[PDB]
């Protein structure tokens, strides 16, 4: 019969396949461990290696009819193997995909923004921009580093990424998707039976949704951090408007972590910091992992294993060893459970050893699965399973009873409410960003937004649906949402949305099986075995059932609650809300900070509509662009005695139509941040308004510019 | 009336693969087992129907010592009434066992930096073994219908798998040397005693 062939066919493959990986995982180990050429070239040997394998085994897997094999834990297994990493492509089809992202992930890496008034001066991402949008509160300095960080970069994307839409889809179509999106949301696809199944479309839906009930209370931290925002910018945040992009607490606005100094309730009372006791007390790299593993043991967990001691890294080295250390949890394979990090004597990097620790606690719970379900149910498990933990932990009744808190400390609700805004800057704040870029790529991957959209469609949702408005407008030269590195290396985002959810139902159910009384962010799950079973029974399922039955075992719903969430910031919302009786709540989706200082242009209809002969197109536009700059230039000239280069570079076109109406703004040649105001411009058009009608034929009610 | 060679079995440079297991006939020899389970090289030794304490007293005709290499996760099915891979393909033990099971960690003689592959096991066999039947055969194993026609391929299979052992491993993955006692008791001449 045709599951005895299936059968024997993964025998063999878990066989090969285990040990496979494990020599790939322990060659990428060596290099991340110790850089060097010898090491590049053991990683990328043993990687051709596994993949050539795991292409041999998806094809002769692609031949075992899942319609015909009545056991349901081997029907999972075939479906990883035929779904993912087969050839549906051309050789040089695929060459030419390979070459586009190695482009696309060199120029992000590579890339870099010189200053307007030295241009030897140039400044990469990391850590040149990083730390400019995380602590600058200049906001010219900001709008160069945004703007630059979108033109020198971003605009050498958008062709590489309109030819790799193209490639990723003719490759999904041929896997029997329907889009790239299709195909990504693929994970999500159970098969349940005592009951219905979850299908890729009802991921979409079900997130739709979501956002909705968190719309609420993001629009409240929306309106409160505008209000905040407005004592630093006074003249730049218009109070109803949206938020100015490049003012979010980084390049893109993903977390407004960086924003909790112009945001903090109570200032006059700082966060716990953990740091000062820690050094004091004379804690090291060992200190941090072992009371993480006393932590997860209190918890009726296993204690790491002498493996994971004495071959991970816990510490930069001695002797000029250069490491890749971010922190990461490796589950090599065959038992080796090891933890890369770059660990110091600090609050945050003893948070995020609880997060690693969590993973390799999930690795070692389905170690027990065959090989292909050796992972986390869904995508958004095993970063959600981390972050619980680090939830419970950095609580102040955890660090009481561990010697970095004096017993006499007290908790008072001033500070439980700057705790609260500290997280949901992080943790809230992203979920809108998070839902329109995964929304924006569904709809390109769709084919819902032309080319010639892309930036139009991408800014719409932007003030529509996180509620921030691009500073300067771009047209469809830019390739904005490329600018983060998620988008320009071919991974999802969306698991950084489903983690979020899952991990406040996990974390609501954990603490209700603790038997913990009182509000939601002050629990706790050390001590207490009960919580820690039902955890335990989930991390060992692994990916072989239904994610819904797995989260079903845990929290006792089928379905993705975003309810824990709204539940574990109800402090936070009801403070809110009575710090906004005095504010707008919302946004104007039609405002902008370049808005005020354009000019309306009315496109002459020489003919009804749609006789293309005249009707202008992106040609024409440049055209109407550089006569503005002339304009410009001899105004400047002739009224001021100024030789100020203006150019089509510097005129900047915003509210595009379909050739009926635009608006349009200038700024000085190399300063983005100085914008000329109206009345000049004005000016400037009068005196040469004669010369602007004669270039297009029209006769100064064809062309208008109302005012 | 001389030292049964157990050095040989135990303190041997290179062991067996599973698949292939070694046995070697014991006679004609005084043997005193409270060495091997007074001895704390080994972190396995379990016996069955005879008693581990002070049963250097008895009388045998032949003792056998099985000795081959496998994983600690498959440690378990050295055993009477024991499934899997080892116990079904490789080495079975009958339920009624009169015998003990003696094994120990060997990372450190076993395993190589880049892998030791010598280790191998059956992986597919058209039927079970009987207890302490040896399959050293390498036919291609026919898992389809069509004739394999010895040539490995689509639903044809060499059946020799390679343990992977690599020093870093896991404990369950770590090779682990194995010895099976098997004692026998024929109407015959009784001639490994022991005091
Ligand atoms: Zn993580």
């Amino acid at each position: 019969t045709t599951e005895d062939e299936a059968k024997k066919f993964l025998d063999k493959f878990n066989s090969k396949a285990e040990d496979l990986s494990y020599e790939s995982s322990l060659a990428s180990w060596d290099y991340n461990t110790n850089i060097s050429d010898e090491n590049v070239q053991k990683m990328d040997e043993a990687g051709a290696k596994w993949s050539a394998f795991y292409e041999e085994q998806s094809k002769l897997a692609k031949n075992y009819p899942l319609e015909e094999i009545q056991n349901d834990t081997v029907k999972r297994q075939l479906q990883i193997l035929q779904q993912s990493g087969s050839p549906v492509l051309s050789e040089d089809k695929s060459k030419r995909l390979n070459s586009i992202l190695n482009a696309m992930s060199t120029i992000y890496s590579t890339g870099k923004v010189c200053k307007p008034n030295n241009p030897q001066e140039c400044l990469l991402l990391e850590p040149g921009l990083d730390n400019i949008m995380g602590t600058s509160k200049d906001y010219n300095e900001r709008l160069w580093a945004w703007e630059g960080w979108r033109a020198e970069v971003g605009k050498q994307l958008r062709p590489l990424y309109e030819e790799y839409v193209v490639l990723k889809n003719e490759m999904a179509r041929g896997y029997h998707y329907e889009d790239y999106g299709d195909y990504w949301r693929r994970d999500y696809e159970t098969e349940e039976s005592s009951g219905p199944g979850y299908s890729r479309d009802q991921l979409m839906k079900d997130v739709d949704r979501i956002f909705t009930e968190i719309k609420p209370l993001y629009e409240h931290l929306h309106a409160y951090v505008r209000a905040k925002l407005m004592d630093t910018y006074p003249l730049h945040i218009s109070p109803t408007g949206c938020l100015p992009a490049h003012l979010l607490g980084d390049m893109w606005g993903r977390f407004w972590t960086n924003l909790y100094p112009l945001t903090v309730p109570f200032g006059q009372k700082p966060n716990i910091d953990v740091t000062d006791a820690m050094l004091n007390q004379g804690w090291d790299a060992n200190r941090i992992f072992k009371e993480a593993e006393k932590f997860f043991v209190s918890v009726s967990l296993p204690k790491m294993t002498e493996g994971f001691w004495n071959k991970s890294m816990l510490t930069e080295p001695g002797d000029g060893r250069k490491v890749v250390c971010h922190p990461t949890a490796w589950d090599l394979g065959k038992g080796d459970f090891r933890i890369k990090m770059c660990t110091k004597v600090t609050m945050e990097d003893f948070l995020t050893a609880h997060h690693e620790m969590g993973h390799i606690q999930y690795d070692m719970a389905y170690a027990s699965q065959p090989y292909l379900l050796r992972n986390g149910a869904n995508e958004g498990f095993h970063e959600a399973v981390g972050e619980v933990m680090s939830l419970s932990v950095a609580t102040p009744k955890h660090l009481k009873t561990m010697g970095l808190l004096s017993p006499d400390f007290r908790e008072d609700d001033e500070t439980e409410i700057n705790f609260l805004l500290k997280q949901a800057l992080n943790i809230v704040g992203t979920l809108p960003f998070t839902y329109m870029l995964e929304k924006w790529r569904w709809m390109v991957f769709k084919g819902e937004i032309p080319k010639e959209e892309w930036m139009k469609k991408w800014w719409e949702m932007k003030r529509e649906i996180v509620g921030v408005v691009e500073p300067v407008p771009h047209d469809e030269t830019y390739c904005d949402p490329a600018s983060l590195f998620h988008v320009a290396n071919d991974y999802s985002f969306i698991r950084y949305y489903t983690r979020t959810i899952f991990e406040f139902q996990f974390h609501e159910a954990l603490c209700r099986i603790a038997q913990h009384n009182g509000p939601l962010h002050k629990c706790d799950i050390s001590n207490s075995t009960d919580a820690g079973k039902k955890l335990h029974q989930m991390l060992s399922v692994g990916k072989s059932q239904a994610w819904t039955k797995t989260l079903e075992d845990i929290v006792d719903s089928r379905n993705m609650d975003v309810g824990p969430l709204l539940r574990y910031f109800k402090p936070l919302y009801t403070w809110l809300q009575e710090q906004n009786r005095k504010s707008y709540v919302g946004w104007n989706t039609d405002w902008s900070p370049y808005a005020d200082q354009s000019i309306k242009v009315w496109i002459s209809l020489k003919s009804a509509l749609g006789e293309k002969a005249y009707e202008w197109n992106d040609n024409e536009m440049y055209l109407f662009r550089s006569s503005v700059a002339y304009a410009m230039r001899e105004y400047f000239l002739k009224t001021k005695n100024q030789t100020i280069l203006f150019g089509d570079e510097n005129v900047w076109v915003s509210n595009l139509k379909p050739r009926i109406s635009f608006n349009f703004h200038v700024t000085s040649p190399g300063n983005v941040s100085d914008i000329i105001p109206r009345p000049e411009v004005e000016g400037a058009i009068r005196m040469s308004r004669s010369r602007i009608n004669d270039a297009f034929r029209l006769d100064d009610n064809s062309l208008e510019f109302l005012g | 009336t001389n030292l049964c060679p157990f050095g040989e079995v135990f303190n041997a440079t290179r062991f067996a693969s599973v698949y292939a297991w070694n046995r070697k006939r014991i006679s004609n020899c005084v043997a005193d087992y409270s060495v091997l389970y007074n001895s704390a090289s080994f972190s396995t030794f379990k016996c069955y129907g005879v008693s581990p304490t002070k049963l250097n007293d008895l009388c045998f005709t032949n003792v056998y010592a099985d000795s081959f290499v496998i994983r600690g996760d498959e440690v378990r099915q050295i055993a009477p009434g024991q499934t899997g891979k080892i116990a079904d393909y490789n080495y079975k033990l009958p339920d009624d066992f009169t015998g003990c099971v003696i094994a120990w960690n060997s990372n450190n003689l076993d395993s190589k930096v880049g892998g030791n592959y010598n280790y191998l096991y059956r992986l597919f066999r058209k039927s079970n073994l009987k207890p302490f039947e040896r399959d050293i055969s390498t036919e291609i194993y026919q898992a389809g219908s069509t004739p394999c026609n010895g040539v490995e391929g689509f639903n044809c299979y060499f059946p020799l798998q390679s343990y992977g052992f690599q020093p870093t491993n896991g404990v369950g993955y770590q090779p682990y040397r194995v010895v099976v006692l098997s004692f026998e008791l024929l109407h015959a001449p009784a001639t490994v005693c022991g005091p």
